[PDB]
Protein backbone atom coordinates (compact mmCIF):
# COMPACT_ATOMS: atom_id res chain seq x y z
CA UNK A 1 0.00 0.00 0.00
CA UNK A 2 3.27 1.89 -0.19
CA UNK A 3 3.03 3.52 -3.54
CA UNK A 4 -1.47 4.47 -2.99
CA UNK A 5 -2.04 6.50 -0.02
CA UNK A 6 0.36 9.48 -0.72
CA UNK A 7 -1.39 10.06 -4.22
CA UNK A 8 -4.52 8.97 -2.73
CA UNK A 9 -4.06 12.14 -0.20
CA UNK A 10 -2.75 14.15 -2.63
CA UNK A 11 -5.08 14.25 -5.24
CA UNK A 12 -7.84 16.64 -4.38
CA UNK A 13 -5.38 19.69 -3.20
CA UNK A 14 -6.06 22.41 -5.60
CA UNK A 15 -5.64 26.30 -6.10
CA UNK A 16 -8.23 28.51 -7.31
CA UNK A 17 -6.52 32.12 -8.13
CA UNK A 18 -9.48 34.36 -9.63
CA UNK A 19 -7.33 37.22 -11.51
CA UNK A 20 -9.59 40.39 -11.53
CA UNK A 21 -9.03 44.01 -12.72
CA UNK A 22 -8.63 44.71 -9.00
CA UNK A 23 -6.27 41.90 -7.99
CA UNK A 24 -5.53 38.44 -7.32
CA UNK A 25 -7.57 36.03 -4.84
CA UNK A 26 -6.69 32.62 -4.17
CA UNK A 27 -7.36 30.00 -2.10
CA UNK A 28 -5.92 26.06 -1.35
CA UNK A 29 -8.51 23.92 -1.83
CA UNK A 30 -8.49 20.54 -0.45
CA UNK A 31 -11.63 18.26 -1.42
CA UNK A 32 -13.73 16.88 0.99
CA UNK A 33 -14.85 14.31 -1.52
CA UNK A 34 -13.51 10.77 -1.09
CA UNK A 35 -11.99 8.54 -4.02
CA UNK A 36 -14.76 6.43 -4.76
CA UNK A 37 -14.49 2.79 -4.22
CA UNK A 38 -16.53 1.49 -6.29
CA UNK A 39 -15.00 4.11 -9.62
CA UNK A 40 -11.51 4.21 -8.78
CA UNK A 41 -8.52 2.43 -10.45
CA UNK A 42 -9.68 -1.29 -9.50
CA UNK A 43 -5.81 -2.31 -8.93
CA UNK A 44 -6.06 -1.90 -4.89
CA UNK A 45 -8.83 0.50 -2.59
CA UNK A 46 -7.09 0.22 0.86
CA UNK A 47 -9.00 2.41 3.05
CA UNK A 48 -5.57 4.04 4.84
CA UNK A 49 -7.49 7.50 3.37
CA UNK A 50 -9.46 7.30 5.82
CA UNK A 51 -6.95 6.06 8.55
CA UNK A 52 -5.02 9.30 7.69
CA UNK B 1 -34.40 18.63 3.03
CA UNK B 2 -32.12 18.60 0.12
CA UNK B 3 -29.20 17.25 1.75
CA UNK B 4 -31.42 14.19 2.47
CA UNK B 5 -32.03 13.72 -0.94
CA UNK B 6 -29.52 11.40 -1.88
CA UNK B 7 -27.08 11.97 -4.54
CA UNK B 8 -27.67 8.68 -6.37
CA UNK B 9 -30.64 6.10 -6.70
CA UNK B 10 -31.71 4.56 -3.42
CA UNK B 11 -33.41 1.11 -3.35
CA UNK B 12 -34.85 -1.54 -0.90
CA UNK B 13 -35.27 -5.13 -2.30
CA UNK B 14 -36.96 -7.72 0.17
CA UNK B 15 -35.58 -10.97 -0.02
CA UNK B 16 -37.42 -14.06 1.33
CA UNK B 17 -36.51 -17.57 2.29
CA UNK B 18 -38.92 -20.61 1.42
CA UNK B 19 -38.94 -23.52 3.15
CA UNK B 20 -40.72 -26.71 2.18
CA UNK B 21 -44.19 -26.18 1.81
CA UNK B 22 -44.26 -22.55 2.86
CA UNK B 23 -44.80 -21.40 -0.71
CA UNK B 24 -49.14 -20.36 0.55
CA UNK B 25 -47.74 -19.34 3.70
CA UNK B 26 -46.92 -15.84 4.55
CA UNK B 27 -46.43 -16.32 8.34
CA UNK B 28 -44.48 -18.98 7.77
CA UNK B 29 -41.94 -17.66 4.92
CA UNK B 30 -41.48 -14.69 7.53
CA UNK B 31 -41.08 -16.73 10.37
CA UNK B 32 -38.16 -18.06 8.73
CA UNK B 33 -34.99 -17.74 10.62
CA UNK B 34 -32.50 -19.78 9.51
CA UNK B 35 -31.80 -20.65 5.58
CA UNK B 36 -30.36 -23.35 3.33
CA UNK B 37 -26.49 -23.25 2.84
CA UNK B 38 -26.99 -22.44 -0.45
CA UNK B 39 -29.58 -19.42 1.11
CA UNK B 40 -27.32 -18.08 3.27
CA UNK B 41 -23.97 -18.51 0.52
CA UNK B 42 -26.52 -16.46 -2.13
CA UNK B 43 -26.87 -13.77 0.70
CA UNK B 44 -23.52 -13.11 0.82
CA UNK B 45 -23.05 -12.21 -2.93
CA UNK B 46 -25.90 -9.44 -2.47
CA UNK B 47 -23.66 -7.18 -1.50
CA UNK B 48 -21.47 -5.77 1.70
CA UNK B 49 -22.70 -7.20 5.24
CA UNK B 50 -23.07 -3.74 6.97
CA UNK B 51 -23.68 -4.08 10.68
CA UNK B 52 -26.36 -2.05 11.25
CA UNK B 53 -25.39 -0.34 14.63
CA UNK B 54 -22.22 1.41 13.05
CA UNK B 55 -24.42 2.28 9.74
CA UNK B 56 -25.40 5.65 9.47
CA UNK B 57 -28.33 5.76 7.22
CA UNK B 58 -27.52 9.47 5.47
CA UNK B 59 -24.43 8.06 4.45
CA UNK B 60 -25.18 4.33 3.72
CA UNK B 61 -29.02 3.77 2.40
CA UNK B 62 -30.52 1.27 5.27
CA UNK B 63 -34.03 1.48 3.44
CA UNK B 64 -35.78 2.16 6.97
CA UNK B 65 -34.00 -0.54 9.01
CA UNK B 66 -32.83 0.44 12.76
CA UNK B 67 -29.75 1.20 13.79
CA UNK B 68 -30.97 -0.11 17.57
CA UNK B 69 -30.70 -3.57 16.25
CA UNK C 1 -45.22 -44.56 11.35
CA UNK C 2 -42.72 -43.29 9.41
CA UNK C 3 -44.32 -40.10 8.98
CA UNK C 4 -43.85 -39.16 12.56
CA UNK C 5 -40.32 -40.47 12.62
CA UNK C 6 -40.36 -37.97 9.79
CA UNK C 7 -41.56 -35.03 11.27
CA UNK C 8 -40.00 -35.58 14.51
CA UNK C 9 -36.37 -35.87 12.10
CA UNK C 10 -37.38 -32.34 10.88
CA UNK C 11 -37.94 -30.84 13.89
CA UNK C 12 -34.46 -31.91 15.13
CA UNK C 13 -33.51 -30.56 11.97
CA UNK C 14 -35.01 -27.58 12.15
CA UNK C 15 -33.40 -26.93 15.73
CA UNK C 16 -30.10 -28.13 14.16
CA UNK C 17 -30.44 -25.30 11.27
CA UNK C 18 -31.23 -23.01 14.55
CA UNK C 19 -28.42 -23.78 15.99
CA UNK C 20 -26.15 -23.23 12.89
CA UNK C 21 -28.02 -19.68 12.24
CA UNK C 22 -26.77 -19.10 15.69
CA UNK C 23 -23.27 -20.57 15.03
CA UNK C 24 -22.92 -18.40 11.38
CA UNK C 25 -24.30 -15.40 13.22
CA UNK C 26 -21.61 -15.52 15.89
CA UNK C 27 -18.68 -15.92 13.45
CA UNK C 28 -20.38 -12.93 11.17
CA UNK C 29 -20.01 -10.75 14.25
CA UNK C 30 -16.74 -12.00 15.96
CA UNK C 31 -15.52 -11.78 12.53
CA UNK C 32 -16.67 -8.06 11.78
CA UNK C 33 -15.22 -7.81 15.55
CA UNK C 34 -11.79 -9.05 14.49
CA UNK C 35 -11.75 -7.21 11.24
CA UNK C 36 -12.26 -4.09 13.68
CA UNK C 37 -9.62 -4.99 16.19
CA UNK C 38 -7.12 -5.35 12.73
CA UNK C 39 -8.54 -2.10 10.96
CA UNK C 40 -7.72 -0.50 14.45
CA UNK C 41 -4.38 -2.06 14.87
CA UNK C 42 -3.06 -0.78 11.36
CA UNK C 43 -4.58 2.27 12.03
CA UNK C 44 -2.45 2.71 15.74
CA UNK C 45 0.53 2.03 13.67
CA UNK C 46 0.16 4.22 11.19
CA UNK C 47 -1.21 7.22 14.00
CA UNK C 48 1.91 6.78 16.43
CA UNK C 49 4.26 7.05 13.31
CA UNK C 50 2.24 10.18 11.88
CA UNK D 1 -44.52 -39.23 -27.23
CA UNK D 2 -41.99 -36.44 -27.45
CA UNK D 3 -44.33 -34.23 -25.25
CA UNK D 4 -44.39 -36.94 -22.27
CA UNK D 5 -40.53 -38.09 -22.71
CA UNK D 6 -39.75 -34.73 -22.31
CA UNK D 7 -41.38 -34.14 -18.81
CA UNK D 8 -39.03 -36.47 -17.34
CA UNK D 9 -37.16 -34.87 -14.68
CA UNK D 10 -34.78 -36.30 -11.91
CA UNK D 11 -33.27 -35.03 -8.40
CA UNK D 12 -30.06 -34.66 -6.43
CA UNK D 13 -30.28 -38.56 -5.72
CA UNK D 14 -30.66 -39.00 -9.53
CA UNK D 15 -34.36 -40.55 -8.55
CA UNK D 16 -36.52 -40.38 -11.92
CA UNK D 17 -40.09 -38.49 -12.00
CA UNK D 18 -42.95 -37.93 -14.50
CA UNK D 19 -46.14 -35.61 -13.62
CA UNK D 20 -48.84 -37.35 -12.16
CA UNK D 21 -52.27 -37.21 -13.10
CA UNK D 22 -52.36 -33.58 -11.41
CA UNK D 23 -49.44 -32.59 -13.27
CA UNK D 24 -47.38 -33.05 -10.05
CA UNK D 25 -43.56 -34.67 -10.32
CA UNK D 26 -43.17 -37.68 -8.30
CA UNK D 27 -39.66 -39.00 -8.13
CA UNK D 28 -39.41 -43.15 -8.07
CA UNK D 29 -37.09 -44.93 -5.20
CA UNK D 30 -36.58 -47.47 -7.70
CA UNK D 31 -35.81 -45.91 -10.97
CA UNK D 32 -32.20 -43.27 -11.24
CA UNK D 33 -30.91 -41.43 -14.29
CA UNK D 34 -27.52 -42.83 -14.25
CA UNK D 35 -26.77 -44.69 -16.64
CA UNK D 36 -25.78 -48.18 -15.96
CA UNK D 37 -23.06 -49.38 -18.06
CA UNK D 38 -22.45 -53.27 -18.92
CA UNK D 39 -19.23 -53.25 -20.75
CA UNK D 40 -29.51 -60.65 1.00
CA UNK D 41 -28.79 -58.41 -1.40
CA UNK D 42 -30.93 -55.63 -1.56
CA UNK D 43 -33.17 -54.07 -4.34
CA UNK D 44 -31.63 -53.43 -7.13
CA UNK D 45 -32.64 -50.54 -8.95
CA UNK D 46 -33.32 -49.90 -12.65
CA UNK E 1 -45.15 -44.83 1.64
CA UNK E 2 -42.93 -44.07 -1.78
CA UNK E 3 -42.90 -39.99 -0.61
CA UNK E 4 -42.60 -40.76 2.92
CA UNK E 5 -39.71 -42.98 2.89
CA UNK E 6 -38.15 -41.22 0.11
CA UNK E 7 -38.17 -37.54 2.39
CA UNK E 8 -37.03 -39.33 5.13
CA UNK E 9 -34.17 -40.57 3.35
CA UNK E 10 -33.66 -37.19 1.96
CA UNK E 11 -33.88 -35.85 5.53
CA UNK E 12 -31.79 -38.32 7.46
CA UNK E 13 -29.08 -39.10 4.92
CA UNK E 14 -28.33 -35.46 3.40
CA UNK E 15 -29.91 -33.04 5.50
CA UNK E 16 -29.03 -34.43 8.98
CA UNK E 17 -25.66 -35.34 7.73
CA UNK E 18 -24.83 -31.74 6.26
CA UNK E 19 -25.78 -30.34 9.22
CA UNK E 20 -23.29 -32.53 11.37
CA UNK E 21 -21.31 -31.45 9.09
CA UNK E 22 -21.81 -27.98 9.30
CA UNK E 23 -21.85 -27.93 13.26
CA UNK E 24 -18.14 -29.06 12.48
CA UNK E 25 -18.05 -25.86 10.58
CA UNK E 26 -19.23 -24.40 13.65
CA UNK E 27 -16.90 -25.91 15.55
CA UNK E 28 -13.74 -24.69 12.97
CA UNK E 29 -14.77 -20.58 13.38
CA UNK E 30 -15.27 -21.00 16.78
CA UNK E 31 -11.45 -22.03 17.11
CA UNK E 32 -11.23 -19.37 14.62
CA UNK E 33 -11.94 -17.03 16.94
CA UNK E 34 -10.87 -18.68 20.23
CA UNK E 35 -7.26 -18.39 18.49
CA UNK E 36 -7.74 -14.86 16.50
CA UNK E 37 -9.05 -13.11 20.19
CA UNK E 38 -4.29 3.77 23.65
CA UNK E 39 -6.15 6.86 23.62
CA UNK E 40 -3.30 8.45 21.15
CA UNK E 41 -5.57 9.79 18.50
CA UNK E 42 -7.06 12.49 21.50
CA UNK E 43 -3.51 14.13 21.57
Amino acid sequence: NLAAYVPLLTQGWAEILVRRPTGNTSWLMSLENPLSPFSSDINNMPLQELSN
Amino acid sequence: LLDQIPSYDTHKIAVLYVGEGQSNSELAILSNEHGSYRYTEFLTGLGRLIELKDCQPDKVYLGGLDVCG
Amino acid sequence: ELQTKLEDCRNMIAELRIELKKANNKVCHTELLLSQVSQKLSNSESVQQQ
Amino acid sequence: AFDFLLLLRADSLHRLGLPNKDGVVRFSPYCVCDYMEPEGPAVRLG
